């Protein structure tokens, strides 16, 4: 497919991947009587491991020689749930948790001892500010283009040369 | 009179303009310019009167360069494509000249010019004042006239698909 | 101080627009009460929108019926699309946009009406009493007020 | 100021005897949660529908006019609408009687900005409004007769789900 | 004051009613940032190639030059199927109308209008009315154009074909 | 609740150790529900 | 100055009497730490929206829209069988409806900006049924009352449809007793995993 | 395998970089020691003061990137 890499579903490595791991649990289950507790672990791992490599068959992932899935990161949309998916969704939630630390310092600098506010926390206030991210690509941009983001060079301390 | 007596008259439509009879229901010439929707009244009123012209002629009469079609909507798709582009930009053109290049709402009206008015009268039947304002109204009235006759001649010449005449000597109800 | 979620952009140190317009009363039918430009209610208020809304609605009644209906050597009519139309001039573009375009319910399978719902895909109405009663029940129709019943005589 | 048409309740504070059919009877209260005028014209024009629904059903059950009776044939009340909607019928009337409403919304939009009584559509083509006595009682009776078949309607399309017949037809038989 | 496309937000300081397509518009504040009238250039430029580029998206449906006519009515096949010789003869031509907008940005940007280019062969805006309404017209067709465009576009990649191709389909809805 | 044991509780390592044990914690919980996720399932 | 509601606990402040539906109760004195207004709009729009699914239950049960997407009586499986693209317009409509509702004053911070605002108050009179300012005491105590009512019975429908995989009212009329064998509650860490 | 390593060479890289890049750029002064270019490039610290001033010289940061040189090309 992409890359000469094989898709899972076919790929007769990630087969036998799966079939060694089920045999490597068949035999410590074999040392074992049907209704202990260790039987029915092993047998619950047994279902979950085929469940796993069955899932991973059927998602559009790309086995390699190895067997192993391979994620495909160039950008192409048939693949956009390996990286570009997942990387939205980090980036909504970095840029809330940076958003609203940012508000909850500019709010501690307007307090009577600044530095008390940042090892004992306002729990009310920063809860407010921790509901408040979920909008912070919009308020952020807004708080961008109204001179309020960025600070004037001239404003912040340099060293002499 | 009135035209609607329970509603109250719209507060734009006085008399002055001819076929008046104060009937604006749905509350235009409260946001549209009077002369604007005046301007497209005749236009639409003697685009329909040649319409309904045209469709009774060319139910009998075609010309010998041209195809007839099944009934004189057919007529359309019978005549040449080109033919019909020619047409639409001499009608283009005319539009163009007659309304001086202003052809928006915002710039048709800059020169002081009077809706359906274009100095049209080549026969001087406008030479009496009184007279004038009598066919005036009798313009706006055949307008109207010919606007929902045209429609009507129009569908059912589609539905049918027998012309006007034919259609009532062969009349037949919807089964 | 500060209470927590009080919402006043000045006790949380964030920049606040300082323009805080006076709110009016006057509603509108499809609309929010708020604060409009002048001479913006009374244009399109309530008159309007309703006007509007009913024109909306009447004209739908030819657009949710819309197609081709031609009579054939009796005067039964026959319904077709409006694409099997088609245009003289336009180059290799033979059949051409219509009003099915913007509303195709045809090939959603909807069978619109001007009521909205047509004879196919009508509302579906049934019964979830299943044709029993509240109490002392017998077949296969067991009630909760029957098991509170059950439940005290056992 | 007690109701006179329930004397242990209050008079609905929003009805007054200038209203036409005014019996003091609102006792849920609900000319105080709706404008009055729209209830009003919301009645009359209820009362005129019902009048005629069950003018119909009475009509439709004595005589039916030439053809009817091929293309909708044993069908009787709500029977027929679905067959007339295959034909062209009701979505005809559904056409003009929407046309005439569009107008009727300009007329309540008119009448809730307070330049129209409820009901007035200024139609009267005989002439029988025109002493001013004659008149209330008209408007008095419209609205009593009006309600009647409100009632009325609802008693016949009922009766023809329980029993298939239909108004004249269930006074002959049972 | 208040701004007019939002009502309950406060008017953009650097936006005014002097600009052909002013609403009132600008939330995330890009005027109170950026310079307005560079954005109004970009905006007027993003514009004409839109115009452009939606009725070039919508016309080899009718017709193609005959030396493309083998070319797919599909535009974003049609854009691979061009040699890099033609591509590059469009680069060409487009650089050399780029030099005048080169030249009037970043030298004698403050000498002007926004998108005055110095084109107007046929001497219309000559009519102060008519050079309002062009004004305007030419700003919201461009924006008009740029919705219509982004929108064909994204079409084109769900369906593989053009515009009017994908309407008459009635390919409407990913297959 | 006492004002001062309040305080204390809003102090930096315990709120530090109660927000990444509740983090901990709704991680855990995702992939006991909803395991090997390896990609975003489309 | 005794709590009304929990008559042993002191009456909680932020709490007046002035609000409808205001019997005392926040025994956890919630209302302390966050401000009431904030509450009460997020009191109003869980109600609002719990009141509307209770009926979408219902009403779902009993009356569909045509075609066989929209042919589920049991409302959990409503959810799976309607069609996704019309579901996330519904989303896409509600965060729009949001947005403009609150007239871009959406976060914690930022809301009740304008002195103007009022909980739960945010101009929808479609009809001018609240016009009337004799109705409007009891009104406000009637819809706060609808909307608590309704956040605890839609809470009942929707853990009884989980219980037993039943629409609710079919359920009240096909009621079957909970054996006890299924639907074991916790146990994760008894059995020590698996 | 080689996508993994490419990018850890490439982590190399930069902070072999960052450090030369940091001694070269502070060389002159800083706010420790902002009269730095006084005392040469070769220095042991400016004593405990101040916080405590081991390795501030731009040789010393020569001294921290050797390490990190031997990290990347192992
Ligand atoms: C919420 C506060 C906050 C914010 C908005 C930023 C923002 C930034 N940091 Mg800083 N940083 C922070 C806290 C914060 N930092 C803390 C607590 C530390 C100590 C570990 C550092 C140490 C640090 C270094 C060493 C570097 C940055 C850099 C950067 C920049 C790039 C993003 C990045 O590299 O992230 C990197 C983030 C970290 C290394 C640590 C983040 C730790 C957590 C996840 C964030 C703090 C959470 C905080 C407790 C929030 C509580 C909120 C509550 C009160 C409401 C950016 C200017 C880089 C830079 O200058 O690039 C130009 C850089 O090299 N930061
Ligand atoms: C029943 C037909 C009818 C009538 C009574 C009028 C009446 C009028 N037209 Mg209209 N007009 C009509 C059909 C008609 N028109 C049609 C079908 C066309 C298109 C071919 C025109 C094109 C036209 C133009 C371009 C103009 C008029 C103008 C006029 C006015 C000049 C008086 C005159 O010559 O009358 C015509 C008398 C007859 C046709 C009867 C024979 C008068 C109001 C002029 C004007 O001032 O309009 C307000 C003007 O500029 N008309
Ligand atoms: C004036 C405009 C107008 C026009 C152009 C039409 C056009 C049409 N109507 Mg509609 N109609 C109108 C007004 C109009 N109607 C009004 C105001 C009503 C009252 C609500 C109706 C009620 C109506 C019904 C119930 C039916 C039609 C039907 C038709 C179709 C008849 C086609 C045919 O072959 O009939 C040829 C028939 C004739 C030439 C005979 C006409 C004579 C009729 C039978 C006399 C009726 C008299 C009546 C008592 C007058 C009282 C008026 C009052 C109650 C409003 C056609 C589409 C029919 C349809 O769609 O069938 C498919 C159908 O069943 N119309
Ligand atoms: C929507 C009601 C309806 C329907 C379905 C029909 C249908 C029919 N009518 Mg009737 N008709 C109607 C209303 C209707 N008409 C009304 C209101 C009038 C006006 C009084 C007539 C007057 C009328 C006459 C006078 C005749 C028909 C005839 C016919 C039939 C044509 C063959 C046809 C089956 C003809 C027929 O065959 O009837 C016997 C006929 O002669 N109709
Ligand atoms: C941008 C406008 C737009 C467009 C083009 C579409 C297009 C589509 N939608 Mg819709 N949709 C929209 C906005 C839009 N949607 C919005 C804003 C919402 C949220 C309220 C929805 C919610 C929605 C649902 C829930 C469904 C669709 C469906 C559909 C598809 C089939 C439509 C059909 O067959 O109609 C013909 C059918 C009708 C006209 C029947 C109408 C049924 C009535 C009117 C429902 C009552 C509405 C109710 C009162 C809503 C009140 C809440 C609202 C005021 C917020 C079609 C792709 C369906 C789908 O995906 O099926 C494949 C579907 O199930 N949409
Ligand atoms: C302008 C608008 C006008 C609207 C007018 C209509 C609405 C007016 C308000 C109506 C309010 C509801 C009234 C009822 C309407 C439906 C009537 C009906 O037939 O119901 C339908 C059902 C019965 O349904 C019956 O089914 C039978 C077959 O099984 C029959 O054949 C009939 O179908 C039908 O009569 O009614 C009930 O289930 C009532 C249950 C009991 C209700 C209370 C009874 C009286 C109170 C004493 C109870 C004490 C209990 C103590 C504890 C006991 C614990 C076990
Ligand atoms: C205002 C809204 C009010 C919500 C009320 C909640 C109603 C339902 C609550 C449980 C009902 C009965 C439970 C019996 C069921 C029960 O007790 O099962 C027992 C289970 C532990 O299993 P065992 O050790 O009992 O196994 C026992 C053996 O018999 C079987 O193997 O207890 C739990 O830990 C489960 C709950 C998760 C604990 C963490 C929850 C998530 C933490 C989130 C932050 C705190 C929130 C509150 C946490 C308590
Ligand atoms: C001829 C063009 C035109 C048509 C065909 C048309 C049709 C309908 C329909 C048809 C189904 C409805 C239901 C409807 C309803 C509303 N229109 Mg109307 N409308 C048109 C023109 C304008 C303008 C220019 C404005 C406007 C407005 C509103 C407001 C909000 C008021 C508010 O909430 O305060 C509401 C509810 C104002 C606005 O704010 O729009 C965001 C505003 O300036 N409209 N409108
Ligand atoms: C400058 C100047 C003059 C000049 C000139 C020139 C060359 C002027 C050229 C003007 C042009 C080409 C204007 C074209 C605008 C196109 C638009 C607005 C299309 C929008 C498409 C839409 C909205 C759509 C869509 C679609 C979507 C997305 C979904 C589809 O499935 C369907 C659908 C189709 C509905 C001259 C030469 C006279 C001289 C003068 O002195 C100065
Ligand atoms: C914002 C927020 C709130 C909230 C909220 C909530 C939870 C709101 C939920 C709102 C909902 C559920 C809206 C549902 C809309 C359904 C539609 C439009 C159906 C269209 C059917 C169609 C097009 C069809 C079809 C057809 C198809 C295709 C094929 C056929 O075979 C079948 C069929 C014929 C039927 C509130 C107000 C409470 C408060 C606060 O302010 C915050
Ligand atoms: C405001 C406004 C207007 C409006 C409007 C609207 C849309 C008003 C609609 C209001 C609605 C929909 C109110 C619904 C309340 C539902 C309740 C109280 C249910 C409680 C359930 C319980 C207690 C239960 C239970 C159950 C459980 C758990 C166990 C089950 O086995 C069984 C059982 C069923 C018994 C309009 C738009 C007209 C305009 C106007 O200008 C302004
Ligand atoms: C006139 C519209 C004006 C603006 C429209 C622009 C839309 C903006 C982007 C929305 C994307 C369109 O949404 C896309 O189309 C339809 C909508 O159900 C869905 O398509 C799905 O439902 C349709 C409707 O029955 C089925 O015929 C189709 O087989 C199925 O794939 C796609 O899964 C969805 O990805």
């Amino acid at each position: 497919d992409v890359a000469g890499l094989t898709p899972c579903g076919e790929s007769k490595e990630f087969a036998r991947r799966l079939d060694g791991s089920v045999k490597k649990l068949q035999t410590r289950l074999s040392k074992y009587e049907a209704g202990t507790p260790p039987a029915l672990a092993l047998q619950k791992q047994i279902d979950k491991t085929k469940n796993r490599f069955d899932r991973y068959g059927k998602a559009g992932l790309l086995c390699g020689t190895d067997g192993l899935p391979h994620l495909i990161t160039d950008g192409r949309w048939t693949h956009s749930g390996e990286f570009v998916i997942p990387g939205l969704l980090f980036l909504y939630v970095a840029g809330w948790i940076g958003w609203v630390g940012r508000s909850y310092v500019l709010f501690a600098r307007t307090a009577d001892k600044p530095t008390e506010k940042e090892i004992i926390i306002d729990v009310p206030v920063a809860l407010s500010f921790v509901s408040t991210g979920f909008i912070w690509p919009f308020s952020a941009f807004k708080e961008f283009t109204s001179g309020n983001l960025i600070v004037p060079a001239d404003e912040i301390t340099v060293s002499p040369r | 009179d009135n035209a609607m007596p329970f509603l109250e008259r719209p507060p734009k439509l006085d008399g002055s303009l001819a076929g008046d009879v104060g009937f604006d229901p749905v509350g235009f010439s409260n946001y549209f310019d009077l002369r604007w929707l005046r301007e497209s009244e005749l236009k639409h009123g003697r685009v329909c009167m040649l319409g309904v012209t045209g469709l009774l002629v060319q139910e009998a009469v075609c010309l010998p360069q041209f195809s007839n079609g099944k009934t004189p909507v057919d007529d359309f798709f019978v005549v040449p494509a080109a033919g019909l582009w020619q047409v639409f930009f001499a009608i283009g053109a005319v539009e163009f000249f007659s309304h001086g290049f202003k052809l928006t709402p915002g710039d048709m009206f800059s020169e002081g010019r009077e809706a359906g008015d274009f100095g049209f009268d080549p026969l001087g039947c406008g030479k009496n004042p009184d007279a004038l304002a009598r066919r005036r109204l009798v313009e706006v009235k055949n307008g109207r006239l010919a606007m929902i006759a045209f429609g009507g001649l129009l569908h059912q010449q589609l539905l049918t698909g027998q012309g006007t005449f034919e259609q009532l000597a062969n009349f037949k109800a919807i089964a | 101080d500060t209470t927590g979620f009080s919402g006043v952009p000045s006790q949380f140190a964030r920049p606040e627009s300082g323009v805080y317009p006076a709110e009016p009363t006057e509603q509108t039918f499809l609309g929010m009460r708020g604060p409009r430009a002048p001479g913006h209610r009374e244009n399109f208020g309530g008159k309007h929108t309703a006007t509007m809304l009913a024109i909306a609605a009447l004209l739908w009644q030819p657009v949710s019926e819309a197609g081709m209906y031609r009579m054939g050597a009796d005067g039964a009519l026959t319904k077709s699309s409006f694409s099997n139309m088609e245009v003289p001039g336009f180059g290799n573009m033979k059949k051409a946009p219509t009003i099915e375009s913007l509303f195709p319910f045809a090939k959603n399978g909807f069978d619109a009406s001007p009521a909205l719902f047509g004879k196919g895909s009508m509302i579906v109405v049934e019964d979830p009493r299943d044709g029993c009663g509240a109490y002392a029940n017998s077949g296969a129709c067991h009630t909760f007020l029957d098991e509170i019943g059950d439940a005290l005589k056992k | 100021a007690m109701s006179e048409s329930v004397p242990f309740l209050k008079k609905p504070e929003a009805l007054d005897s200038s209203m036409a059919g005014y019996a003091g009877f609102d006792p849920l209260g609900l000319s105080s949660i709706a404008d009055i005028k729209f209830l009003q014209e919301s009645e009359i024009k209820h009362c005129r529908i019902a009048m005629l629904a069950a003018a119909g059903s009475i009509a439709q059950d004595i005589f039916t006019f030439p053809g009817v009776s091929k293309v909708v044939g044993t069908a009787k009340m709500t029977g027929v609408h679905d067959v007339l909607v295959k034909q062209g019928a009701m979505g005809q009337i559904l056409l003009w009687t929407s046309f005439l409403e569009v107008f009727g919304t300009i007329a309540l939009l008119e009448t809730l900005d307070g330049k129209r009584a409820p009901g007035d559509f200024k139609f009267d083509p005989l002439g029988f409004s025109k002493n001013a006595e004659t008149a209330k009682r008209y408007q008095l009776s419209e609205i009593k007769n009006g309600r009647l078949a409100m009632l009325a309607t609802g008693g016949m399309v009922h009766g023809y789900f329980i029993t298939g017949k239909g108004p004249l037809e269930l006074l002959t038989n049972f | 004051e208040m701004s007019e496309a939002i009502p309950f937000m406060p008017k953009p300081a650097n936006i005014d009613s002097s600009m052909p397509g002013y609403a009132g518009f600008d939330p995330l504040g890009f005027t109170d940032y950026y310079s307005a009238k560079w954005m109004q250039e970009a905006e007027i430029k993003h514009g004409r190639v839109c115009m452009l580029a939606a009725l070039g998206m919508v016309f080899p449906e009718f017709a193609k030059f005959p030396q493309f006519a083998s070319f797919s009515t599909n535009p974003l096949e049609a854009f691979y199927q061009v040699s890099p010789a033609g591509w590059g003869q469009i680069f060409l031509f487009i650089g050399v109308l780029e030099t005048f907008s080169y030249e009037k940005s970043f030298y004698n940007f403050e000498g002007g209008a926004p998108g005055a280019l110095g084109f107007d062969p046929l001497r219309m805006s000559s009519n102060p009315a008519s050079a309002k309404q062009y004004a305007a017209a030419e700003v919201r067709n461009g924006r008009l154009a740029m919705i219509g465009f982004s929108g064909m576009l994204h079409h084109a990649i769900v369906s593989k074909q053009g515009p009017i191709t994908q309407i008459v389909e009635q390919n409407f809805y990913p297959k | 609740m006492d004002s001062n044991f309040l305080k204390y509780l809003s102090t930096a390592p315990v709120l530090f150790t109660v927000w990444l044990s509740f983090t901990a914690s709704f991680i855990i919980e995702a992939n006991r529900f909803f395991p090997d996720m390896l990609y975003f399932p489309m | 100055a005794k709590s009304k509601a929990v008559p042993f606990l002191s009456q909680p402040e932020a709490l007046d009497g002035s609000m409808a539906g205001d019997v005392g109760f926040d025994p956890f004195g919630i209302s302390s730490v966050i401000d009431i207004k904030w509450l009460r709009e997020s009191e109003l729009k869980h109600g609002r929206i719990c009141m509307l699914a209770a009926t979408g239950c219902l009403v779902q049960e009993v009356v569909h829209l045509p075609g066989p997407a929209f042919s589920q009586k049991m409302a959990l499986n409503a959810w799976a069988a309607a069609p996704r693209g019309g579901m996330i317009s519904i989303l896409v409509a509600i965060g729009l409806i949001e947005m403009i509702s609150n007239r871009f004053a959406l976060t914690a911070t930022d809301m009740f900006a304008n002195p103007n605002r009022v909980p739960g108050d945010l101009g929808f009179d479609p009809l001018s049924l609240g016009a009337n300012p004799a109705n409007r005491a009891r009104f406000e105590l009637s819809e706060v009352i609808h909307g608590r009512a309704a956040m605890m019975g839609f809470s009942g429908m929707v853990h009884q449809m989980i219980v037993s995989k039943q629409a609710p009212i079919e359920q009240l009329m096909h009621f079957k007793a909970v054996d006890s064998s299924l639907m074991k509650l916790g146990g994760a860490a008894g059995n020590l995993g698996y | 395998g080689d996508f993994l390593i490419h990018h850890a060479i490439a982590l190399a890289l930069h902070t072999t970089t960052l450090i030369l890049v940091k001694g070269a750029l502070d060389a002159r002064g800083s706010k420790l020691m902002p009269d730095k270019k006084d005392f040469g490039y070769a220095f042991p610290c400016d004593g405990p003061g101040r916080g405590g001033t081991c390795d501030i010289s731009a040789w010393d940061a020569f001294y921290l990137s050797m390490f990190w040189m031997l990290n990347t090309i192992g």
